[PDB]
């Protein structure tokens, strides 16, 4: 059973009408932690390194495939807790937009 | 096989449902055959006079082999997913056929010249041998069998009596 | 097999006096 | 002080040598509480003993006396969370004579 | 081609009974083909023979010898047939997963006796969309020796003796001899 | 349809593992002053049963601790085997004893136990309670060992009435016992325990004349040996051991006779093809 | 050998002339049986929760194949001691009828 | 009191170890009733005992004296209800007396 | 064409077995106290030699009987092996020994008995009939039991002129003299029994100087050991225990020299392959 | 094969059963 401080959007711990933190629970917090975990470029945990998304050398970058992209965005999914794994991982490339949607299948 | 008049023009032959969160998974395989083979041993004993008795007969496990087309990249991981997954018991429906507790055994993805957008693969699932295949449950928390632990070797802490004390009185 | 054997004669040496 | 492990499963038993001794217990949810069996040495010691936060679960001298020991939940004895978040601990004879001696003039 | 025009004395006709009711199974299950396998065991190692002895009493120790060196081995069938309704299969899936399971094939003009099913293959391919391929094997557990027996009534049935060990203590309502009287003063 | 049942005694109660499970039981008997021997490989264990069972089987708590009165010290286990059709059964016991070895044959993904039982594995005992007699005669110094083992005695023999001067003051444990009674008289009159019943009698005696099995059916064939006839049989739940056998052969015309047993060979495996018992036999007088 | 005490089709302990309760056996027993054990929603014992016919997520539900409710008909029907096995089952389905007719081969 | 299982098969033969001596019983169905053939540590003690619910197998003093117990039948025998409806039971010496000197004032 | 025999000795005569039947004998003999043993499976056996063999091979009538007092007590069988080609044959003499188990290791069809010989199996002599020896020498006392144990002897050591006060009245039945004489000086005299003769030498001496056996054909590689050499062989008529033998190796070089026999196993298969004889051979001085 | 070696393990019984 997961569970997670909100944020919101700008990514910083974002309070009740009370001034008091929620710890969101489940369905929730999982999403969250995904969100989050993907937006974490690689090498950016001091205790992990390994982890995190290639944005700068499989995205971002003159990249003949985009597998290696999808591996890493799928890994940086499945490292969130209770993710099981991904339904559908698409990876459309717009004209400079590179469009990624997930269909986690978390198990809550 | 006939038994059901479905009377329903858009019924879905296969079905592999995950048995807890009772949830379709890779449901974009393209399935193209299914051999749900049987398995027993018996026991021939030659005795004496030119004659063998055969004695009892053991129920070896299910075997079921799917092959299939994966149209796309993420049906190929579910599939990879599903060999990965060691904490789940699926259910087969083929055809009128249902299989519960059925564990995937091996996967053989193949790429070939002769099919470049999609990959055929060979999907072999076994059954998982239980001792009471119809289990006996109760519905209310209170009535459960009693479950031992048998001997535990209870582990150690410093915390003395006066921080219990005071986390009692807390 | 002689692991078995070797077992069992383990046992048979165990009594309930040390000497 | 011992906390002896459990599994968050309704009812259940669990057996342990502590304190030089062969204890039983048996925790089962009875209606809206829990309830234990303590076994010491094989012979029963007593039966359906109402669990509570802090009391002692042997509640009479004749039990725990000389030195054997008692054990206590932290809180009120709670199955679901057995193991993660309520444990309970075994006191020898000195650690309960002491938490006896606290708890009579609280 | 007329197919029911079948033969009276060798009609090709499986008929998969059931030893215990006596009724036929698995009707509507049209068989495609039937192999009967029957092997044995013989005499590996040379025999040893006594020669400088007469004529005819050679004889007999060679055909003791003969009857004492070869063994039978059970009868198998493989049936290959195509059932059209999932009530056959369901039926034939029970029945080999069921241990105790003895019936009587009988081809077109063998009655192999007392056979349970080992293998059971169901095969559903495209070409194939209603009915599934099935190929069955069996069995036989044993050979169809003639029990001649002390048959047709209770009495004069041989004596089993079931060595019991440990004899229980009592239960219901009974107080020692007391309990024990009551009931049988009860007269029931 | 063969059935199959190692019953544990534990606090808890009887937790009989049954033939559904992988089980292979190899016990041996024979009347000889050993303990007869069962190994016992168990497949599909779950983790819980593994925790009951292998935890409560120990050699500690006797050795560097004290927690030892009386049984429970280890767990006792017998074994009911045999056939079933028809709906009626035929459960006979095969075994009786205490474990005293638990290992490990077959790695995941099948955890499979492999126990090792012994008849009279208690001979942690109360290091004789009661002291032997100082002058007695053969039949009641057997009966003071039945006494103080705990067992029903059968003393069928013809040295019965034979006085000793001191017999077994050197005995250290209840186990010796039979060891003593064995050691006197050895040319013939060999005592044993099967099961929990204790068995002195002349080698060339049935302990039972109105118990003769009549055997007419082996699986291979009935053979000579250096003492008696030898063979094996499917299970029959009606062969003991130091039995009175009744052999009516066919390939071997001339090993039909009497014969009483001295070894037993159980090979009982529910999920494999050996459930056969083998019987060394002997003579019979 | 089965025995079951007679009742009427309105389920209840319908009683003899003489006021009596006859003990079916046999085959009408095997029937009777049949009959309640297919009426009886899944969920209703509180000793096997999991027995019964799922009339309500395997039958009178927007299904796509009633594959699931067949094997549930199935399972309820053999869950009857003295049943062995099923000879027939229909599934029919009518405009809005889902009529079920079964061949139990119970032995007697 | 001991419940000595039964098999529901018209002849048949148990051998047991009750109350420390050794029986062996033949009940089989002879005519219209049933006859048991009694043997203790081997040697044959009575043949053809016919059987009936609440007398002794074992009628004569001798055979059931000192303290040898005996068999009692709940209802007249039946081999086809043995097991379930009817079932033979042992007594020892003391339960044995008692249950004569309950059936000799009836 | 190899050609094995094995001759029994039995009141109708000597049935000899020949090599048409199924025969495998695996004889193993050293230069120690230990009786040389021969075990033999013979497949392919009548009903009729089944009977005229295993009925007289037994352990009664010498137990719960009398039927004793000179040989006829138990079979003594010895063993004929060689090669023949072209007409000639080379059956030589490789165990004699009285057989001392019986059993059936392969069921029908193939009703195939294994029994077990050991040299000198009438160790239930006499009760020794002439008293040893009470102060003699070494090579008199080994005189005193050859002559008891009907055998000739070949006594070739050096400490023959040493007087023993007392040497072996405790024996108490013919074979422990071979223990006895074995148990004195045993850095490297040992005494043995090879066939019908009692061979006492030291272990570095050689019985037969001038019969050096000059190998140069050997299966698998003559190798080196702790002591010597040991190595495989085709069978050689003319290989015995604690003979010379003049290894001339090829793959292995260091090896050549003389060695004198300790230890060989026999392992002849008339319908298989194993035909080979094993030499454990030491330097010999 | 052990079972051979077990059947050599037991020549050492002579006629004397001393006793």
């Amino acid at each position: 059973s997961t569970s997670t401080i909100r944020t919101g959007t700008n990514n910083d711990i974002l309070l009740d009408d009370n001034g008091n933190m929620v710890i969101l629970r489940d369905v929730e917090a999982c999403a969250q932690d995904v969100r989050a975990a993907m937006l974490m470029r690689t090498g950016e945990n001091i205790f992990d390194v390994n982890s995190g998304v290639g944005y700068f050398e499989y995205i971002f970058s003159p990249q003949k495939s985009y597998d290696d992209a999808r591996k890493s965005i799928a890994d940086a999914i499945l490292s969130s807790p209770d993710v099981t794994g991904i339904e559908q991982l698409d990876i459309d490339i717009t004209g400079e937009v590179f469009g990624v949607d997930a269909k986690v299948i978390t198990i809550h | 096989m006939l038994g059901i008049f479905t009377s329903l023009l858009s019924s879905r032959s296969f079905s592999i449902v995950d048995q807890n969160t009772n949830q379709l998974v890779a449901a974009d395989l393209r399935i193209s055959r299914v051999n749900t083979r049987f398995s027993s041993v018996g026991q021939r004993h030659m005795l004496e006079d030119g004659k063998t008795k055969m004695d009892s007969r053991t129920i070896h496990p299910m075997e079921i082999i799917v092959e299939v087309f994966c149209p796309s990249i993420d049906v190929v991981d579910q599939i990879n997913q599903l060999l990965l997954d060691r904490d789940t018991l699926y259910k087969v429906i083929t055809r009128g056929m249902v299989f519960e507790r059925m564990m995937c055994t091996s996967e053989a993805l193949n790429q070939t010249p002769d099919m470049i957008s999609a990959t055929p693969a060979r999907l072999t699932f076994s059954q998982v041998l239980v001792q009471n295949p119809k289990p006996i449950m109760f519905r209310n928390a209170g009535d459960s069998s009693m479950i031992d632990r048998g001997l535990a070797l209870a582990e150690d802490v410093v915390g003395s009596a006066g921080d219990l004390f005071d986390y009692a009185v807390n | 097999q002689l692991t078995t054997a070797i077992q069992d004669a383990q046992n048979d040496s165990a009594t309930k006096i040390l000497y | 002080m011992k906390k002896i492990p459990l599994t968050a499963v309704p009812n259940q038993a669990i057996s342990f040598n502590a304190g030089s001794s062969y204890w039983k217990i048996r925790l089962y949810q009875n209606m809206d509480m829990m309830n234990a069996d303590i076994s010491r040495d094989g012979v029963i010691v007593c039966h359906g003993v109402r669990c509570f936060g802090g009391i002692p679960l042997l509640q009479y001298s004749r039990q725990y006396r000389p030195d054997y020991g008692n054990f206590v939940f932290d809180r009120d004895a709670d199955w679901t969370l057995f193991g993660d978040g309520i444990n309970l601990f075994y006191l020898d004879g000195a650690e309960f004579a002491e938490y006896q001696a606290l708890a009579t003039r609280k | 081609m007329n197919s029911f025009l079948k033969s009276i004395l060798n009609t090709p006709t499986l008929t998969i009974r059931d030893d215990v009711t006596k009724l036929p199974v698995w009707k509507s299950l049209q068989v495609k083909k039937v192999e009967i396998y029957s092997p044995a065991s013989v005499v590996s190692k040379p025999l040893a023979t006594k020669d400088q002895t007469e004529a005819q009493v050679y004889t007999e120790a060679l055909d003791i010898d003969v009857k004492n060196g070869k063994i039978i081995q059970p009868v198998r069938l493989r049936i290959n047939a195509i059932c059209p309704d999932l009530s056959t299969v369901e039926s034939i899936m029970n029945a080999f997963n069921d241990n105790t399971s003895t019936f009587a094939i009988t081809s077109k003009s063998i009655l192999a006796d007392k056979m349970a099913i080992m293998t059971l293959d169901v095969d559903q391919s495209p070409d194939m969309l209603n009915a599934a391929e099935i190929n069955m094997e069996f069995e036989q557990v044993e050979p169809p020796v003639l029990n001649e027996f002390d048959p047709a009534f209770p009495q004069d049935s041989p004596t089993y003796g079931v060595q019991i060990q440990s004899l229980s203590d009592a239960n219901l309502l009974d107080l020692g001899a007391i309990g024990d009287s009551i009931s049988s003063a009860a007269k029931s | 349809k063969r059935i199959l049942r190692v019953t544990f005694n534990m606090p808890y109660g009887p937790e009989v593992i049954r033939e559904d499970l992988d089980v292979r039981v190899r016990i041996m008997k024979a009347a000889l002053r050993i303990q007869n021997r069962a190994t016992m490989e168990i497949f599909g264990l779950t983790t819980q049963l593994r925790e009951s069972l292998l935890s409560q089987f120990t050699a500690w708590k006797h050795r560097q601790r004290q927690v030892g009165r009386e049984d429970e010290l280890m767990i006792k286990v017998s074994v009911e085997a045999g056939y079933s059709d028809q709906g009626r059964e035929q459960v006979s016991r095969v075994f009786v004893g205490e474990v005293a070895i638990v290992d490990i044959i077959s790695p995941p993904p099948d955890i499979g136990i492999r126990i090792q039982c012994y008849t009279r594995q208690i001979d942690r005992t109360k290091t004789i309670r009661n002291m032997p007699p100082a002058n007695t005669t053969f039949v009641k110094f057997v009966e003071w060992g039945a006494n103080e083992m705990g067992l029903n005695f059968i003393c069928d023999t013809s040295y019965n009435d034979q006085v000793l001067k001191n017999p077994g003051r050197s005995i250290t444990v209840a186990s010796a016992i039979l060891a003593s009674i064995q050691d006197m008289y050895m040319p013939d009159v060999a005592a044993f325990v099967d099961d929990d019943i204790l068995i002195v009698k002349d080698r060339d005696k049935v302990i039972r004349p109105d118990e003769v099995t009549n055997v007419n059916s082996f699986v291979g064939i009935p053979s000579w040996s250096e003492w008696g006839v030898e063979f094996q049989c499917l299970f029959e739940p009606s062969i003991r051991v130091a039995g009175g056998v009744a052999v009516e052969s066919l390939m071997n015309p001339s090993v039909n006779g009497n014969y009483v047993i001295t070894a037993l060979e159980y090979d009982l495996a529910s999920r494999d093809r050996p459930f056969y018992i083998k019987v060394m036999g002997s003579p019979a007088a």
